[PDB]
RNA sequence: AGCUUUACUGCAGGCUGUCGCUGAG
RNA sequence: CGCACGGAGGCGAAGAACCACAGAUUUCCGAAUGAGAAUCUCUAACAAUUGCUUCGCGCAAUGAGGAACCCCGAGAACUGAAACAUCUCAGUAUCGGGAGGAACAGAAAACGCAACGUGAUGUCGUUAGUAACCGCGAGUGAACGCGAUACAGCCCAAAC
C-alpha cells in the first residue's frame, strides 16, 4: 500500500473546525483545543514571539 | 427583545398547505417554541391553533406550518394581510 | 526599658536553644502536616512582624508558606549542549527559597499585595516563611497613613516585579555604592549582568 | 415625520405602548406584503416605521416608561 | 505549656482572678504582655498574671524566668479572655499585672504564698 | 454527517454569500464576487 | 550527521564517607 | 437617503444631511464566571481563589487585552577563536510571571580626584576602549569624578 494517494481515501475523520473562541478552523474537536488561539488550553490567547521576526 | 412572528412564509406549497389543510406557514423567531409559537399565532390572528410543526431552514430561519381549528379559515386569516 | 517584644526577638537570635528550641521541635510537626500555605490568626514572631509593617488591623493577613530546600529543580539538557551547559546538579535558582515563598503565598491570595516576610525556621528538608500581606481594598486600610501607599496601582502585583524587600535585597539591590553597577536601578536595564 | 418626538412626548405611558403595539402591526402586515412580493409598497415607510418603533422605545426608557 | 511548670487548682484561678477585679476598682492594673514586662521590670508589680492558652509562645515565654529574677510573684490562668474580662477589658489578654493592689492586699499576699507553696 | 443547528446556520450564511453581485449595483457603481464558492471545487471550514 | 570505543572532555545515574534533619543513656 | 453614479420610493423650513459632546439601545461566543457545548443547550447562579463580614456572595478584589516600551524569573545554538573544550555569539533568541502611562530606581552601614572634599535617584555627554577579565589567545570591559537634564524630601519599628 503506497503511503501516497491510496493512502489518502481513509482520510474522511474530522478533526479541526470552526473555534467557538477565535474563529478560525483550528478547534481539534477530538482534543477540544485551539490550535490558533489556545482555547481549551488557555485562559489567555495564544501567542508567540516567533510569530515574526526577533527584531520585530 | 424579540418578536415570535417574523413573517408570513408565503409560497406554492405554503399556499397548498392554506387551501387544503388549513394551515398557515410562517418564518419565527429560531429560539422559538412550537408551544411559542402557538401562542403568538392566536394572539396575532385571533385564531385557535391546533397543532404547529417546526423545521430549521437552510436559509438561517425557523419556518412553522400552523394547522388551525376547523373554526378558522386559512385563506380567510391569510388574504387579510 | 526593654519591651516584650525584645524578648521575642532575643529568643530567635538562636533558634535552636532555650524554650524556642522545644517550642520548634513541636509546633513543626504540625506545620509538616499542614499545607503550602497555610493563613494564620497571629504572628510567630511579633516583633518581626510588627517591624516589617505589621498592624493588628482589618485587612492585614499572616500566611505560613512551606518551600522545598537545596538547588534547582532542574531537567537535564535534551540536545546539543557544550560541557559548560550540561549542568544539572550544582545549578541553582537565583531566587532565594524565601522569595519563591512571597510568591507562592501572594499567588492564593490574588487580591492582597505582599508587604513583606521573615522565615520561622526549617527542618531537613523544607523551609518555613512567614509572610505579611495587606488586603488593597478594605477601607481600614485605605485610610491607614502608615499603608495606604500600598494601595496605589502600581503596587500592583508588587511581589512579582520584585518591589518586595527580599526582593530588592535579591536583585542586589542594597549597595548604593561599589559592587552595584549591574544591579541598580534595574537588573533588565543592565543587560542581565548582575 | 408622520410621527415627530414632541407627539410621542405627548402621550401618556399608556398611550406610547398603544402606538407601540399598533406600529409593529403595521410593519408585520408590510413584511407580509412584501413576503408575498406585494408590488403596493412604499418603501420609504416600511423604512420609517422601524425608526418610529425606535422612537418610541427610546422615548420610554427617557420617561422612564 | 512550654513555660508553665506547675499547675493552678481551678479554685486558685478563681481566687485570684477575682483579686484582680477589686484590683483594677481599688488600686491600679496593667493590661497587656508589653507593659506587664515593664512592671516585672521596674519592680511595680506585686502580681503578674499569665495566660496559658497564647499562641505563639514567644509571647509570654519571658515572663515566668523573668519574675523569678525579680521577686515578682506570677500565676497562671487557663483562659486568655477571662484575664483579660478580669482586667477589665471587653477583649482578652494574654498577661496583666497588679500594679500596686488594694483591698486586695491580704488575699493577693496570699494567693503569692498559696503559688510559692504550690512550688 | 450529522450538523448541528449553528453548524446550519454557518452552512446557510456560506450558502447565501455565494449569491451573484445584483444587477443593479453594477449600474449604481457604473460597473466581480471575488468569495464564490462550488461545492466541489471549493471547501468550506469545519 | 548517525554509530562505536580501554580517543579527548564532560554530564546524568549507581555505590560509598561526611554534614544537616538529629534526640536520651 | 455610506463606499455605490441603478430602479422604485422617501426624508428635510416641525431646520434634514453632516460635525462635536453627552445619552439610549447594544443578539451569541468570548477572561467568560450556574452547568455543559466547534458561537448551541440544560435547570437561578461573582465559577474558581481571596479579604471584610450583618458568616448571607451581604460588601469588595483577582482573572483577560494592548504597538512596543518596563520589571521579575528560565535560558540555547549556529557563529567567532580561521579546528576546539574555557572564552565568544549572549544573559542574545526563545520560554514563564506581572505593572504603568510610563516603568524600575531613590534620600548613604555612599563616595574615597584622601579631603579643611562631594552629598537621594535616573538619564545624556565625557571619563575610556582607561582600570579590570582572558587557552593572558581570540576577544571582553566598568566605576568614582566632571559637564548637563531635572530636582525633594520623608514614614514606621522601639524607648516614653
Ligand atoms: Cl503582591
Ligand atoms: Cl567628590
Ligand atoms: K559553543
Ligand atoms: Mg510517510
Ligand atoms: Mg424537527
Ligand atoms: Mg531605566
Ligand atoms: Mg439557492
Ligand atoms: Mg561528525
Ligand atoms: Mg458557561
Ligand atoms: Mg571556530
Ligand atoms: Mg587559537
Ligand atoms: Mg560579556
Ligand atoms: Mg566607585
Ligand atoms: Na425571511
Ligand atoms: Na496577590
Ligand atoms: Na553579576
Ligand atoms: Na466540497
Ligand atoms: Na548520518
Ligand atoms: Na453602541
Ligand atoms: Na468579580
Ligand atoms: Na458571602
Ligand atoms: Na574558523
Ligand atoms: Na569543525
Ligand atoms: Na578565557
Ligand atoms: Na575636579
Amino acid at each position: 500500500t503506497g503511503a501516497g494517494t491510496p493512502s489518502q481515501g481513509k482520510k474522511n475523520t474530522t478533526t479541526h473546525t470552526k473555534c467557538r473562541r477565535c474563529g478560525e478552523k483550528s478547534y481539534h474537536t477530538k482534543k477540544k483545543v485551539c490550535s490558533s488561539c489556545g482555547f481549551g488550553k488557555s485562559a489567555k490567547r495564544r501567542d508567540y514571539e516567533w510569530q515574526s521576526k526577533a527584531g520585530e | 427583545s424579540w418578536d415570535v412572528i417574523k413573517h408570513p412564509h408565503v409560497t406554492e406549497k405554503a399556499m397548498n398547505d392554506m387551501d387544503f389543510q388549513n394551515k398557515l406557514q410562517f418564518a419565527v423567531d429560531d429560539r422559538a417554541s412550537k408551544g411559542e409559537v402557538a401562542d403568538a399565532v392566536e394572539e396575532q390572528y385571533d385564531v385557535t391553533v391546533e397543532q404547529v410543526n417546526t423545521q430549521n431552514t437552510m436559509d438561517g430561519e425557523k419556518k412553522a406550518v400552523v394547522r388551525l381549528s376547523e373554526d378558522d379559515d386559512a385563506q380567510e386569516v391569510a388574504s387579510r394581510i | 526599658a526593654r519591651s516584650a517584644y525584645s524578648y521575642i526577638r532575643d529568643a530567635w537570635e538562636n533558634p535552636g536553644d532555650g524554650q524556642l528550641a522545644e517550642l520548634q521541635w513541636q509546633r513543626q510537626q504540625e506545620w509538616r502536616n499542614e499545607g503550602a500555605v497555610e493563613r494564620i490568626e497571629r504572628p510567630t514572631r511579633l516583633d518581626k512582624a510588627r517591624s516589617q509593617g505589621y498592624k493588628a488591623k482589618q485587612g492585614v493577613i499572616v500566611a505560613r508558606v512551606s518551600v522545598r530546600k537545596g538547588s534547582a529543580r532542574k531537567r537535564r539538557h535534551k540536545a546539543g549542549r557544550r560541557s559548560k551547559r550540561q549542568g544539572v546538579t550544582r545549578i541553582t535558582r537565583r531566587k532565594d527559597i524565601q522569595r519563591v515563598a512571597e510568591e507562592r503565598a501572594s499567588r492564593t491570595f490574588p487580591n492582597l499585595r505582599v508587604l513583606n516576610s521573615y522565615s520561622v525556621g526549617q527542618d531537613g528538608r523544607q523551609k518555613w516563611h512567614e509572610v505579611i500581606l495587606i488586603d488593597p481594598n478594605h477601607p481600614a486600610i485605605q485610610n491607614d497613613d502608615d499603608l495606604s501607599w500600598i494601595c496605589a496601582d502600581d503596587q500592583a502585583d508588587r511581589v512579582f516585579r520584585g518591589l518586595t524587600g527580599a526582593g530588592r535585597r535579591n536583585r542586589g539591590l542594597s549597595g548604593k555604592g561599589k559592587g552595584s553597577e549591574k544591579t541598580r536601578p534595574s537588573l533588565r536595564s543592565n543587560g542581565g549582568k548582575g | 415625520t408622520v410621527l415627530h418626538v414632541q407627539e410621542i412626548r405627548d402621550m401618556t405611558p399608556a398611550e406610547r405602548e398603544a402606538e407601540l403595539d399598533d406600529l409593529k402591526t403595521e410593519l408585520l402586515n408590510a413584511r407580509a406584503v412584501q413576503a408575498a412580493g406585494g408590488a403596493p409598497e412604499n418603501p420609504g415607510r416600511i423604512k420609517e416605521l422601524r425608526k418610529a418603533i425606535a422612537r418610541i422605545k427610546t422615548i420610554q426608557g427617557e420617561e422612564g416608561d | 505549656p512550654v513555660y508553665v511548670d506547675f499547675d493552678v487548682p481551678a479554685d486558685l484561678e478563681d481566687d485570684a482572678l477575682e483579686a484582680l477585679e477589686v484590683a483594677r476598682d481599688t488600686g491600679a492594673v496593667k493590661k497587656g504582655t508589653n507593659e506587664t514586662t515593664k512592671s516585672i521590670e521596674r519592680g511595680s508589680a506585686e502580681l503578674v498574671f499569665v495566660a496559658e492558652d497564647v499562641q505563639p509562645e514567644e509571647i509570654v515565654m519571658h515572663i515566668p524566668e523573668l519574675a523569678d529574677e525579680k521577686g515578682v510573684p506570677f500565676i497562671f490562668v487557663e483562659q486568655q479572655d477571662d484575664l483579660g474580662h478580669a482586667a477589665g477589658l471587653e477583649v482578652g489578654s494574654a498577661a496583666a499585672a497588679v500594679t500596686d493592689a488594694g483591698e486586695a492586699d491580704a488575699d493577693v499576699e496570699d494567693i503569692a504564698d498559696k503559688v510559692e507553696e504550690l512550688r | 454527517g450529522k450538523k448541528s443547528k449553528a453548524t446550519k446556520k454557518r452552512l446557510a450564511k456560506l450558502d447565501n454569500q455565494n449569491s451573484r453581485v445584483p444587477a443593479w449595483v453594477m449600474l449604481k457603481t457604473d460597473r466581480r464576487n471575488h468569495k464564490r464558492r462550488h461545492w466541489r471545487r471549493n471547501d468550506t471550514d469545519e
